[PDB]
């Protein structure tokens, strides 16, 4: 509670005092390598008492910025450029789903707009590229189109495939096995069975591909490039 | 004739206004009666909000 934040602030104070002592010692020796412009990014950024919990079998890209109370399930992939932010409430990411390139998830930061709704993601949810889910719950086994603009309060239930470029209005549920697209999300047709199988097929292939990357993206730092950067 | 009506209407109005019965009859629910706006029908469209003055 409040007491923990006081100890956190005192921790900052003592940490900065020690850091300044370190800088004085380094600078007294005639070294100024603390003035570099190294990118101070963490792929698992947190706040005082959120500390995002990620499953060990999941894969998170280095460019991903998981912030807040984001929970990641088993086998799900967190691709490059996604901006999953979960400070205000929980952001549950299902098991076996995937969050593609240049996507994100809000929690609707400002509390002025009514009550903040936590984001829930179901299992095997093939979230599309450039998805901007604005704090909406999404049930399992569904597909989200590229460039979708899901807003808060939306309940996309099972098999509710959402067309590309959709702008589904807030608090408007998508019927099961029904596609909604356009500006705004309007009924187009009913979901077919081959696409029903294709959703799970794509989820499985993306999970396997993410496993392959995690196998190859955890390679040691290859100090050859480290020497290349320094020697210039 | 139009010249023989204005004088007649003026005379009639003046004579009529001379006796008025200071307490004329007005229906009680009429505009001026003894129960005008007794228990009027409530206004058509008005709503009352409940949660006002809350925070966050
Ligand atoms: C015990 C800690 C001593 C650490 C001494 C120290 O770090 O001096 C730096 C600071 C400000 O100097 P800079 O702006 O160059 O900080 C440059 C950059 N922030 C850096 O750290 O080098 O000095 C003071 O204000 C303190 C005045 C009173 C000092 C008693």
């Amino acid at each position: 509670g409040t007491l923990g934040r006081a100890f956190y602030s005192v921790g900052f104070w003592i940490r900065e005092t020690g850091q300044a002592l370190d800088r004085l010692g380094c600078r007294l020796q005639g070294k100024n390598y603390f003035r570099e412009q190294l990118s101070r990014h963490r792929t698992l950024m947190n706040v005082f008492d959120k500390a995002p919990i990620v499953d060990k079998e999941a894969f998170v890209a280095p460019s991903a910025s998981v912030i807040g109370d984001v929970h990641i399930g088993r086998g799900s992939s967190i691709w490059y450029g996604c901006v999953l932010r979960g400070d205000v409430n929980t952001v549950s990411v299902g098991s076996g789903t995937n969050i593609q390139d240049n996507s994100l998830v809000h929690v609707a930061k400002s509390n002025l707009s009514g009550k903040v709704h936590p984001t829930i993601i179901g299992d095997n949810v093939t979230i599309g590229h450039s998805a901007v889910l604005h704090g909406c719950t999404v049930e399992d086994e569904t597909f989200i189109g590229m460039g979708a603009t899901l807003l808060d309060g939306v309940v996309v239930e099972k098999h509710g495939m959402v067309a590309a470029g959709a702008l589904v209005r807030q608090n408007t549920r998508i019927p099961s096995g029904e596609v909604w697209g356009g500006n705004p999300a309007r009924f187009l047709r009913k979901l077919t069975d081959e696409e029903i199988a294709f959703i799970s097929q794509s989820a499985t292939n993306y999970s396997n591909l993410a496993q392959a990357h995690a196998a190859e993206n955890a390679k040691p730092l290859n100090v050859i490039e480290f020497e290349k950067v320094l020697r210039k | 004739d139009v010249d023989r009506i204005d004088k007649l209407i003026a005379h009639g109005e003046a004579e009529y206004n001379k006796w008025r019965h200071p307490d004329p009859y007005i229906v009680p629910w009429a505009p001026g009666g003894s129960k005008f706006c007794r228990n009027p029908t409530p206004p058509a469209g008005i709503e009352i909000v409940y949660n006002y003055g809350l925070e966050d």
